[PDB]
């Protein structure tokens, strides 16, 4: 009888054979718990791809407003694992009714880094900023900008830069943050890292978490000290720093420069 | 006031209860037009934060709290959470949902607690009971819980939990 | 790349037959953290409990003023398994002399409630509270009174009253609500139970939870809107109010008493 | 103030960053004598908290935090209290030990710092490596950390780790 902060289970005891089998389970929680699984334990095997992306075309579990669960932690799960195999399955979810769905694709998109998701991604900005709008009582905007956003400046989509631009002016900050971003990846301008700066600065706490991610996604150096003098947690200016890092890659200045600041965050 | 919401939510990180707890109280008079915020506001990375997060939209019981608190019933790793969550899921106000949602959101709350009924940890089977005793007024699900409830009556190694499953079948 | 509250790995991914195999390798930060890892998974198959009693008499690992890491690791690790087959050897480990195996080993035997300890047990209140001091530069007392209090109240060691009974009076609070808790399970007067009331109220947050899963340990039903009132995490409040509806186990009204407090704090 | 310790102790369980870096500096200045209440007043309930005890151990660096230092760097599960322990690892004031014990720990260290270096998350590599260069100081020590780092060097996926080895060769 003890109080644990971190458990030894959270879950029936998975190994990757059993997670794969219990993809196709009549337990539907069961799928839902196994597609997770797969996705926090990294578990890369070839098997596991292609069972998470049969359970892209699920439709035995459905919840509110058509909502399509064990797709969603499936396609989350496919863009930990680094299989571009998954491209296409991810690509036609960003056509599925279910919001979260559509997100979900987009941001394993995103982490996948695979240019062929470019058009399928540019449809989602269809009306612009204008129609990029809220439904009363739906807690999400129309489409999912902020990944959207994201995927397009991961996978260099330049082409895209006039309809991502508007969007930094976007009411919200998530979404202006992701366009700030993605234009800065596209364009390697200054201004829109100076714009991800100044977020570190802001009253949000989430919001300085995502700048953090963010500058180390893009591997803008000047914000270094920035970065290290950031009201976050040190787990985030870690990798920030570690993506400055990376882009500054033997031993320069300036990489010497960010490694002693990620020494004193530990 | 609905401009604080954000602000009511930060501070459940500062890990004072006594504030966070008059933080809550404070979300949950606002009621519904919270939940938007609270959803997509959870703190991801600080489990004593989130599990206030879980708490204020289970006592505000709007049934859009459903898919969140499935997820943190069933993948989240702190107990604080998952208990919270565990609860909630059986005490939603499912009316306000469009039909026939109203009837598929408690049906799915159900698949996830009699799911983490099973866990290994004690107050996490506590917890599932307190959730399912919720779901009695709903006709259709009362099988399988009186069934559930049964099995575990039956296998229980802790006696807490046997003691609450006893209070539930009254 | 991305920060996790709780990671997959903190370590090798061990399996039950691979950490037992592991408590005799060649690299003794792997044995260290095998017994660890056998604890905290509660792996309680008989060879692991074998292998963790053949632990207990480790000479190849050694640190600071003669202590024995992998000693007080597979002490400790034993107390979780619930094998009163090692009770003997934590027996012999209060004479150890490394403190901390002495402590590891008093705090399993509490655990383990098997009252053959307690004749060692009451040898290491030798001297009472007069001898029961601090070393210069040790940051413990002369003996782990706070683990040996508490497994003599665990054990029922009745004879032992006059022996513990002094303690309630010792400077460290730490080692008077341990007297306090052996106290009350070795006589039933709530007189002893109120002392851990007391605590809870107390400016001491690390008193409080220790306090609790007293209360816990000993069932004392006064105490139960205290408990439920008390600062503390709600994990150790369930701990505690589970002790107390054990102790009152169909259902009495005070069993449903406790039992709406606990639902409350979820 | 002595007497404030353990209040100033307290202060790293309200998570506030700001605040908590203030008590820790705090103890940092007060130094030795706060040593064994830090090392008996570790929050193991609360990650957050249990970081900045380990960081301030680790500022302070003497060496009677060994012990808890390798069951942070080795056994925790919070990367933030790993990381913080690995540092310190490296840099305590070893001399402060009677003899033997001046020589045995460094090599305790050591050990643990070799074991946590094949960690599978970067962050930790990363640390490592900084808590063993800090034992350059010690002679017999750097026989297996040259031999370690050169493994690294050619194992390491993650090329911000191999940075650093590159940096601590120099």
């Amino acid at each position: 009888p003890s109080v644990e902060e971190f458990p030894a289970e959270n879950g029936p005891q998975l190994t990757p054979e059993l997670a794969i089998a219990n993809l196709q389970s009549s337990d539907l929680s069961l799928r839902y718990y196994a597609a997770w699984w797969l996705g926090k334990y990294r578990v890369k095997e070839s098997a596991a791809v292609d069972a998470l992306i049969a359970a892209l075309e699920d439709e035995a579990d459905r919840t509110e407003l058509g909502g399509y669960p064990l797709r969603r932690n499936a396609a989350r799960a496919l863009g930990k694992l680094g299989n571009r195999k998954a491209v296409p399955g991810l690509i036609n979810c960003l056509e599925c009714p279910d919001f979260y769905v559509r997100e979900a694709a987009a941001q394993s998109l995103e982490m996948l880094k695979d240019k062929t998701a470019a058009p399928a991604l540019i449809k989602l900005l269809d009306g612009g900023v204008a129609q990029a709008v809220q439904v009363t009582g739906r807690p999400h905007l129309v489409q999912p900008y902020e990944a959207v956003l994201e995927a397009l400046g991961a996978i260099g989509a330049t082409d895209a830069i006039p309809l991502i631009q508007p969007f930094l002016e976007h009411p919200v900050s998530r979404v202006q943050c992701a366009a700030a971003r993605a234009m800065y990846q596209l364009t390697q301008e200054p201004v829109y890292g100076e714009l991800l700066v100044k977020v570190l600065a802001g009253n949000d706490l989430n919001l300085r978490r995502v700048a953090l991610g963010d500058l180390g996604a893009i591997g803008y150096l000047a914000a270094a000290e920035a970065i290290a003098n950031a009201k976050a947690e040190n787990s985030f200016k870690l990798i920030a720093l570690k993506g400055l890092l990376e882009h500054q890659m033997s031993i320069s200045d300036q990489a010497i420069r960010v490694m002693n600041l990620m020494d004193s965050l530990l | 006031d609905v401009a604080a919401i954000p602000t009511l939510i930060a501070v459940f990180g500062y890990n004072n209860p006594t504030a966070a707890a008059i933080a809550s109280t404070a979300l949950v008079q606002l009621g519904e037009v919270a939940v938007p915020q609270l959803l997509t506001q959870i703190d991801d990375y600080n489990y004593g934060a989130r599990a206030y997060s879980i708490r204020t939209l289970a006592a505000i019981a709007d049934p859009r709290a459903l898919d969140v608190l499935i997820d943190a019933a069933a993948t989240d790793f702190a107990p604080s959470v998952r208990r919270a969550a565990a609860k909630g899921l059986g005490n939603l106000h499912w009316h306000k949902l469009e039909f026939p949602d109203n009837q598929t959101a408690p049906k799915k709350a159900l698949e996830t607690l009699l799911f983490i009924s099973q866990d290994a940890e004690w107050s996490i089977r506590y917890a599932a009971i307190v959730g399912l005793q919720g779901l009695v007024n709903i006709p259709d699900l009362q099988q399988p819980i009186h069934t559930r409830l049964k099995e575990m009556l039956a296998s229980d190694a802790e006696k807490a939990v046997r003691a609450r499953i006893l209070l539930a079948q009254s």
